[PDB]
C-alpha cells in the first residue's frame, strides 16, 4: 500500500484520486492520500475552487518512485515531483500518518472498477501518449490538444494518441476503396493491431486511457479518440472473438462508471446508435447494449 | 461548402470543375416473375459528368454486365461512379484535371472522397441546386448510345452544341436546366415544342435543334409555360 503526501494545501480545490475525490478547505492541514493499491497506474486530480475551469492532474504508478504533490504559488497549481532521497520520503510519510492527516484510498474489497477501467493502462504507454521523460509520472488537463487535433498548435504539450482517420490512404487500400470504407477489419486487423498497437492489449490500453481523460478531465480529443477506436472495431466484420467479449467488459465499466449528467457532452450519439444499432458488431456488445439501454435511452 | 444560389457564378469562372450525376447509373424495369413474385431487370445506365464553363460531356456507359452477381446494387452504383470519375480525372493531362467535382447528390460524397484521396487538392462539393440532370436520358442520342452499348464505354459530347460562339457559359448552362427541367416535368410535351418545326433539324454532330437566336426566344418561352403549368396541375394552384 503505497503513499502519495502533499507538502501543503494552501488553496481550496477538490482533490480527485481515480473515481474518488475530497474537498480540501484553503490552508486546511491536508498531507496527502495513503493505501493506494499497488499493481495500477493512478491518477491525482484538481480543480480549483475559484477556477472550476482547468481540472488537471497526473497519472503515476507508485512503484516507478516516491511521488509528493505541493502547490506552486508562481505557477499556480499543485504539482507533482518525485523524491529520489528514499529515507527522507518515508521520514515525511510515517510523520503524517502518526498525526493522521492523511486520506485512505477508500477501495471497498469487493469493488473491481478501478482494474476494470485500467485492465490495459500500463505507464509506459502513457508516457509516449503525453511526452515529458524527465518525469515517471504524467501531467493531462482539460485544454490539452491531440496531435490530430492539432493537424486540423505546441506539440510539447500534445497528446500523440494514434491518429485514426476512417477517410485516409492509412484506412483505404488503393482498388478495395468501397470495400475497406463499408469494413474496416484490414484498417483494425493489418494497419493498427499488427502494425501499429502490436496487440490488441496495447490497443485497449490507449482506448481506456482517451476515456479516462475524457471523463476526469473533460478533454474533447481524449472523447474524439475513445469513440474513434469505438467505432474502429464496431465497424470491422472480423474482429477476434477475444476482442469482441474484452470490448464489451471495457465499454460497460466506463458506461456504469460516467457521471449520470454527463452523458449528453461525453457520448457521441451517432457512435453509439450506429455501434450498437447497425454495425457489424451490433449484437456482440450484449452488457454495453444492456446498461446503455437503461441508463442512457434518451442518447438512443 | 454547398453550391447554391448565392455562390452560382463560381460554375462559369476559370477553375476547372466538373459536376457528377449518378441518377441514371443504375436503372432497371421492376416486372412479375411467373410465380408472381417481382423482379428487377437491368438496364444499361451512364455517369453524367459535366463541365458547365465548355459544356464538355464525359458520358460513361456503365454496361449491364457490371453488376453481375454483385449484392447491395444501388450502394455499389454511388462507388462504381466513384470509381469512374477517379478513373476519367486519372486519365486527363494535369493541366485539365478540375479543381472541384460538385455531386448532385449528397450520397455520393464519401464515395468519391475515398476514390480521389490521391487528389487532396480536388475539392469535392454537395449542392442546394435541385438540378435536372436525371433528364439527359431524355436527349435522344444520349439515350441512344447508351442503349445501345455492347460493353463499358466513355462517350464525348459538348452538351451545348455550337451555343457558346453566340452566347455566354451562364446563358448555355441557364438553356440547358431549362431544356431538362421540361424534359424532366413533361417529356412528351417538351420534345413536342423542340420538334413541332421540321424546317429545324440537328445536325449530326448536335444533340439539340438548329434554333436562330430569335427561335432560341420562343423555344425557352415554350418552355417556361410547360414548367408553370404543370406545376398549377402537380400542386392545384
Amino acid at each position: 500500500m503505497n503513499t502519495v503526501p502533499f507538502t501543503s494545501a494552501p488553496i481550496e480545490v477538490t482533490i480527485g484520486i481515480d473515481q474518488y475525490s475530497f474537498n480540501v478547505k484553503e490552508n486546511q492541514p491536508f498531507h496527502g492520500i495513503k493505501d493506494i493499491p499497488i499493481g495500477h497506474v493512478h491518477v491525482i486530480h484538481f480543480q480549483h475552487a475559484d477556477n472550476s475551469s482547468m481540472r488537471y492532474g497526473y497519472w503515476f504508478d507508485c512503484r516507478m518512485g516516491n511521488f509528493y504533490i505541493q502547490y506552486d504559488p508562481k505557477d499556480g497549481l499543485y504539482k507533482m515531483m518525485e523524491e529520489r532521497d528514499g529515507a527522507k520520503f518515508e521520514n515525511i510519510v510515517h510523520n503524517f500518518k502518526e498525526r493522521q492527516m492523511m486520506v485512505s484510498y477508500p477501495k471497498i474489497d469487493e469493488d473491481d472498477t478501478w482494474y476494470n477501467l485500467t485492465e490495459f493502462v500500463q505507464m509506459d504507454k502513457i508516457r509516449k501518449i503525453v511526452r515529458k521523460d524527465e518525469n515517471q509520472f504524467s501531467y493531462v488537463d482539460s485544454s490539452m490538444t491531440t496531435v490530430q487535433e492539432n493537424e486540423l498548435s505546441d506539440p510539447a504539450h500534445s497528446l500523440n494518441y494514434t491518429v485514426i482517420n476512417f477517410k485516409s490512404r492509412e484506412a483505404i487500400r488503393p482498388g478495395h476503396e468501397m470495400e475497406d470504407f463499408l469494413d474496416k477489419s484490414y484498417y483494425l486487423n493489418t494497419v493498427m493491431l499488427q502494425g501499429i498497437f502490436k496487440n490488441s492489449s496495447n490497443y485497449f490500453g490507449e482506448l481506456q486511457f482517451a476515456f479516462l481523460n475524457a471523463m476526469f478531465f473533460g478533454n474533447y480529443g481524449s472523447s474524439l479518440q475513445w469513440h474513434a477506436m469505438i467505432e474502429l472495431i464496431c465497424s470491422s466484420a472480423t474482429v477476434p472473438k477475444h476482442m469482441l467479449d474484452k470490448l464489451d467488459e471495457i465499454l460497460y465499466y466506463q458506461i456504469k462508471t460516467l457521471p449520470e449528467q454527463y452523458s449528453d457532452i461525453l457520448l457521441n450519439e451517432r457512435v453509439w446508435n450506429i455501434c450498437l444499432y447497425s454495425s457489424f458488431q451490433k449484437n456482440s456488445l450484449h452488457n454495453t447494449e444492456k446498461i446503455m439501454e437503461n441508463k442512457y435511452p434518451e442518447l438512443l | 461548402g454547398a453550391m447554391n444560389s448565392s455562390n452560382y457564378a463560381e460554375l462559369f469562372n476559370n477553375d476547372i470543375k466538373l459536376f457528377v450525376d449518378d441518377t441514371n447509373v443504375y436503372r432497371v424495369t421492376v416486372h412479375k416473375t411467373f410465380e408472381g413474385n417481382v423482379a428487377t431487370k437491368a438496364i444499361n445506365g451512364c455517369i453524367f459528368t459535366l463541365n458547365p464553363k465548355t459544356g464538355h460531356l464525359f458520358l460513361k456507359i456503365i454496361h449491364t454486365s457490371v453488376w453481375a452477381g454483385q449484392k447491395r446494387l444501388s450502394q455499389l452504383a454511388k462507388w462504381k461512379t466513384a470509381e469512374e470519375v477517379s478513373a476519367l480525372v486519372r486519365s486527363l493531362p494535369k493541366e485539365e484535371q478540375p479543381k472541384q467535382i460538385i455531386v448532385t447528390r449528397k450520397a455520393m460524397l464519401d464515395p468519391l472522397e475515398v476514390h480521389m484521396l490521391d487528389f487532396p487538392n480536388i475539392a469535392i462539393r454537395p449542392t442546394e441546386l435541385r438540378l435536372p440532370f436525371s433528364a439527359a436520358m431524355s436527349i435522344d442520342k444520349l439515350s441512344d448510345v447508351v442503349m445501345k452499348a455492347t460493353e463499358p464505354q466513355m462517350v464525348l459530347f459538348n452538351i451545348y452544341d455550337d451555343w457558346l460562339d453566340r452566347i455566354s457559359s451562364y446563358t448555355a448552362f441557364s438553356r440547358l436546366t431549362l431544356l431538362l427541367r421540361a424534359l424532366k416535368t413533361n417529356e412528351e410535351s417538351a420534345k413536342m415544342i423542340l420538334l413541332s418545326d421540321p424546317t429545324i433539324t440537328i445536325k449530326s454532330y448536335h444533340l439539340w435543334p438548329s434554333f436562330t437566336d430569335e427561335q432560341w426566344i420562343t423555344i425557352e418561352s415554350q418552355m417556361r409555360d410547360l414548367i408553370l403549368t404543370e406545376y398549377g396541375r402537380k400542386y392545384n394552384v
